[PDB]
């Protein structure tokens, strides 16, 4: 009878919601959630109230139960998707303070390679400027014994730190492009190709005499090889977001599930008028 | 052992290396406990924060400061050093009377001298009727000491500023304006940063126009003292880095051990071409043909 | 009167075609595509023939055009958003096609200018080997003159190719994070740092003194500049992901629309029987 | 002129910048037109590949080809460059017999030899029951004509690999082992590739154990010779790289000319001590002071 008034409330308000949690999913910044999702409340609790008259519409015991139970696993879903969504807007939050910590390491251990790169060559110079001495003083044995230290060491110098500056640029592009890493791949390729990239660095660094340099690029190593978990919370963004999908393509199925309910409840409250 | 703090903009240059060496072995006959950190380079406005802030944290007896900037702790110090005694180096340091507390020392050159000698040796070799002579200005960022000096000294000279082009200090970017000062042609010598002037000895060789400019340094580094001891750069000026180095270590050695020392320090500029490269004048500007930056 | 019970069909077949678009944007591989694509045809006949029973269930000519229009609307969108969606899937093909050319060419750019690097390296020992033999034959005068040319040449063209090659593998960087860029921000980001990249580099090989290897890499590139669309259609890919997204959500709100009409329907289907 | 067209896995190495002056300057007085390319390394099967065809569209009425792998070609060839006559070189091409139709000629050397010479050395100096004798074997990659090569005249002798590292040859990865082999210090020798040795001759003085271990190199190149020259360095077999270079360019030549030439020239390889350093015999292997690589 009048449960048409009611079911026809349901039916209708089932649209609206299921257009409110998309808008809820896209939602990002803390306002279109505590905004795309109030209205969802509001939109919610009139479902509850028109389901409750619906309720007293009949009293076939199995059907008011599905009803009962339908309308739970709405509200529980619609609930676990709104986790989702505030935890998403945390996780994206998260990476970008954790990925500006590492730009900022990275960067120092960059700009602290290139140092070396840099004195490297001045001494270079100066080491050959001294042979112009010798030689000019017929230092002979010593002249060639210059120009085996500027081999054995300078010009072996100088190729061996270009290495360690281009590792050390490579570690620091990886973190750039770490923060905007979606493709769930991508973030799995980086993620080890930095952790290998940093143990091979760890070694190379451990080798280079220099007390203060080598000491200084460990603990900038140690420290970003910490941070490196930011890989890891990288993913739990991607899984994140498979799971607000997965529920928003339950939440169609639950609110098939209601109404298929909320119809044989408007039938057989028909019978016997 | 007092122990000092020195903290550099960076430590890269041939110039500041200088400056270490300086610092280093002073700090060794002074008996002293040198520590050393240097900022990642001057636009690491906050990295030397940290560091002055970490220098106090060791517990230093004194700061010798190497400004990233010159009106950066000019309302802060105290912030970050506490009351830590502090000695400004090489830059200038300008800050308030009631910052102004910590300064008890001063070491460094008038950057405008520096220009200024550049110029007179061009100006002399080219005085007003000799012949008009095409310059080219290479001396680096973006006024600023060394140009409005390098102008005085030319005033009234017969030399002729071509064109004058900007970059920043680095040898690549340098080297790509000398190339350019090499097409355009009509240039007689290029006036530059060191690192600039480095290029050019290097560009000039490529292009077979040495003898065709001459070089002309407005301040001093190894590679340049090279270039005037091989002649390939006719002058340049020294403002005696090393030297710099250890007036700053030992204006705060002898501060913290109570005893006489030259507030405002500031060794005297020397004019160097490559007949007249004296010893003990270069002793006192360049580091050693071994030395590698020690921190401690 | 039998009004209800085919919009009941209409509601249900709602719910259900809403699925099968957001399987149809899910989808990904011309599998997916046709076949998602395929259930979604079959549903909205369905939806249709159930439609068109509704046409003879009133006369009331002002609800008669709004149901009408109502499904040309869902019809027209969902249409959209199937084209939406083949776009798609061709981008990715053109993305992942362009992008290998490049990563190709940009990789022997690198790989030619470590090659020089590692000539002048060697060059390097030969020249300050054969200094030995001009100093122990006592040709003093043309011993500095080679420390000049070790100097003014070999440690010079040392830093200058080590910058050279750093620059050439940024650019490669560059490229294998672009395959799988998809935040509007920084694909127009490394667009424009690629483009600079690109215009400072092809300056410093021309600087370069070395005839055939000098015309190489300017060769190369030009032609990386050329397939420097990528990136706009890398820009192309990301403002058709955003179209998807928001068809979807108007989808919803369409068939939203359209229910509150098929029941509007339901009434004026009571009055005079 | 006819145009030869060269084509070799890469250059990079002291060795292949050594072929190639062999060929540029014999290439020159054979009067040829001469034209190399290189791939990007021995990976770039493709690269080459590519390379192939691009001689042939070029036109080149003969290919010096220097393989990126053995069997690559080896059903194909005729594929890329349709059926100009090839000439391998360095590099052994094995193809089958409907692709030998162009095997024109082959210059290399067997590598076995190159092993074996460096374990003759070791082996004389230090006889069975003499003294036991350390050795560590840092060759590369991965079996290997080198290895089973200086297996064989070590073979009964007193001299026992204590261990045997292999890397790709590259500087750093050579270092790195060159480094983990000082450390276990009980080796007396080190025998490797002439990278593995330019780098233990670095790793060895900073590490103050020159003298403690000998270095013993299993090819030739600037460097490795520079260090025989300079006692640092024991031994060091050449299989004149130079000379490999000039003989391709003259079979090639020579086969278009219609003259005569050995179709499978190997020269013929040369130990080399600090006290042995022929003129002639280096003139013949390592590329002059001054070559810089000329693809034309």
């Amino acid at each position: 009878g009048s449960a048409m008034i009611e079911a026809r409330q349901v039916s209708e308000l089932s649209t609206r919601i299921i257009s409110s949690v998309q808008m809820l999913s896209n939602a990002q910044n803390e306002q279109e959630r505590k905004e795309a999702g109030r209205v969802l409340f509001e939109q919610l609790e009139s479902l509850l109230t028109h389901i409750k008259e619906l309720g007293g519409e009949s009293f076939d015991s199995k059907l008011l139960d599905a009803l009962e139970s339908n309308v739970q696993n709405v509200i529980n879903n619609l609930a676990e998707l709104g986790v989702t969504v505030e935890r998403k807007l945390w996780l994206a939050k998260e990476i970008d303070t954790r990925v500006e910590e590492m730009r900022l390491l990275s960067e120092e251990l960059e700009q602290l390679t290139r140092t070396q790169v840099q004195n490297t060559s001045t001494i270079a110079v100066a080491n050959v400027t001294h042979i112009y001495d010798l030689l000019e003083a017929n230092k002979k044995d010593q002249v060639y014994q210059a120009l085996d230290a500027l081999v054995e060491v300078d010009l072996d110098l100088t190729e061996r730190l270009h290495e360690l500056h281009l590792l050390a640029f490579k570690m620091l592009n990886q973190i750039e492009e770490a923060r905007t890493l979606t493709n769930v791949d991508r973030i799995q390729q980086i993620q080890t190709a930095f952790e290998n990239n940093l143990k091979i660095m760890k070694r190379r660094v451990l080798a280079v005499e220099d007390p203060t340099r080598s000491k200084q690029m460990s603990q900038l190593l140690t420290e970003l090889g910490k941070r490196q978990v930011v890989f890891t919370i990288l993913l739990q963004q991607y899984e994140n977001n498979e799971q607000s999908q997965q529920l928003m393509q339950k939440t169609l199925e639950l609110f098939s599930e209601l109404n298929s309910t909320v119809n044989k409840l408007v039938d057989d409250s028909n019978k016997t008028t | 052992d007092e122990k000092i703090c020195a903290i550099y903009p960076h430590l890269k240059d041939s110039y500041w290396l200088s400056v270490n060496y300086g610092m280093v072995s002073e700090a060794e006959k002074q008996g002293v406990n040198l520590r050393v950190l240097e900022a990642g380079g001057y636009p690491n406005k906050s990295r030397q924060e940290q560091q002055l802030a970490l220098c106090t944290q060791w517990g230093a007896n004194a700061i010798i400061l190497g400004t990233v900037d010159p009106h950066a702790y000019e309302h802060n110090l105290k912030s970050w050093v506490g009351n830590t005694p502090v000695f400004a180096t090489v830059n200038q340091l300008d800050l308030d009377e009631e910052q102004s507390t910590l300064l008890k020392g001063e070491v460094g050159v008038d950057w405008y001298w520096m220009g200024y000698e550049a110029g007179k040796y061009l100006a002399e070799r080219h005085p007003k009727g000799s012949g008009k002579t095409n310059i080219a200005l290479l001396l680096g960022p973006r006024t600023k000491p060394v140009t409005t000096g390098f102008y005085e000294a030319i005033k009234n000279s017969d030399i002729h500023i071509v064109d004058s082009f900007w970059a920043d200090n680095d040898k690549e970017l340098q080297r790509n304006l000398v190339q350019r000062v090499i097409d355009m042609g009509n240039i007689d010598y290029i006036v530059g940063s060191a690192v600039a002037i480095e290029a050019a000895i290097s560009e000039l060789r490529s292009a077979d126009k040495t003898h065709d400019i001459g070089l002309v340094s407005v301040y001093l580094s190894h590679g340049v003292y090279r270039g005037l001891l091989r002649n390939k750069v006719l002058f340049a000026p020294t403002d005696k880095m090393v030297q710099q180095g250890r007036l700053s270590v030992m204006q705060a050695a002898h501060y913290l051990r109570h005893q006489p020392y030259e507030k405002q320090a500031s060794p005297i500029i020397k004019p160097l071409t490559p007949k007249t490269l004296h010893d003990d004048t270069i002793e006192e500007s360049l580091s050693p043909s071994e030395y590698r930056p020690t921190f401690s």
